């Protein structure tokens, strides 16, 4: 006891690299939780980005939105994508993790949450929001991430439209 | 709004709780196995150092 509750619960998946499945059912719910030690725990026995497997993806999702077009919650939605050594992409990770669970954003409610992609030729990250024509808590949120993540103007922070993104990119917001 | 900044954050990592097993660890490891770590909670070598991290920024 005695720890200290979010606001949120949180889910985190991680996508599987097997295909002999379909992508929807290399989604894996590791666990979920709600308070900051909680997270801490999970964090303490789980490999950082830099340490698994090529073509696999962490997400953490608020309960009940899987990280997929599909959900109602994405549906109308979009993401805020940072294009991007292994410390520095860590490091990066888990301050986008504490910004999602400290609620720094005013916007929470268009908070989604965030999908880190590791691949070959490079890593993404991005952080899903509710409605994408919502531009004033889009903005909000893209203002915060780029404030928080210290992130210089060497690095871009563009809005995508899941639905732009499924259609293969189209960048309707710049920060 | 309950929230919390990036600074208690780190700074309630270094509770005892922070380093014990998740709840679903058994079911952790039956169905995710390659992403696990830390099996031994006797060594603390590799555990998150929030204090370090906070001192890092700068
Ligand atoms: C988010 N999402 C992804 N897919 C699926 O995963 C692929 C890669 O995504 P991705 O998110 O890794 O994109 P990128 O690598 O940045 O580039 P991007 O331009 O999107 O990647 C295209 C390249 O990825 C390859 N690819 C196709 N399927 C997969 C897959 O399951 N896993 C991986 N790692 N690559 C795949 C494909 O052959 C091509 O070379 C997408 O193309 C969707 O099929 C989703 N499918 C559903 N139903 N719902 C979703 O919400 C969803
Ligand atoms: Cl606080």
């Amino acid at each position: 006891h005695m720890k200290h509750p979010l606001m949120n619960v949180w889910t985190l998946w991680y996508l599987e690299n097997d295909r002999s499945k379909s992508w929807e059912d290399m989604q894996n719910e590791i666990t979920s939780f709600d308070t900051v030690e909680d997270f801490w725990s999970l964090y303490n026995h789980i490999k950082p980005p830099s340490e698994i497997k090529l073509g696999s993806d962490y997400s953490l999702f608020k309960k009940n939105i899987r990280p997929m077009w599909e959900d109602a919650a994405n549906k109308q939605g979009g993401r805020w994508v940072i294009t991007l050594s292994k410390t520095d992409l860590d490091n990066l990770w888990l301050d986008v993790l504490l910004c999602l669970i400290g609620e720094a954003f005013d916007h929470s409610d268009q908070i989604c949450g965030a999908v880190i992609n590791i691949r070959g030729k490079s890593n993404k990250i991005s952080i899903w929001t509710a409605d994408g024509n919502n531009e004033e808590a889009a903005l909000e949120i893209g203002h915060k991430l780029r404030d928080a993540l210290r992130l210089g103007r060497n690095n871009s922070l563009q809005y995508q439209l899941h639905k732009d993104t499924m259609v293969k990119v189209k960048s309707i917001y710049t920060l | 709004r309950v929230s919390y900044d990036i600074e208690h954050l780190l700074y309630y990592s270094m509770s005892p709780h922070s380093w014990t097993l998740p709840t679903d660890w058994q079911k952790m490891q039956e169905t995710a196995p390659s992403i696990l770590r830390n099996k031994d909670l006797q060594d603390e070598s590799q555990r998150f150092d929030g204090d370090k991290y906070l001192a890092s920024i700068k």
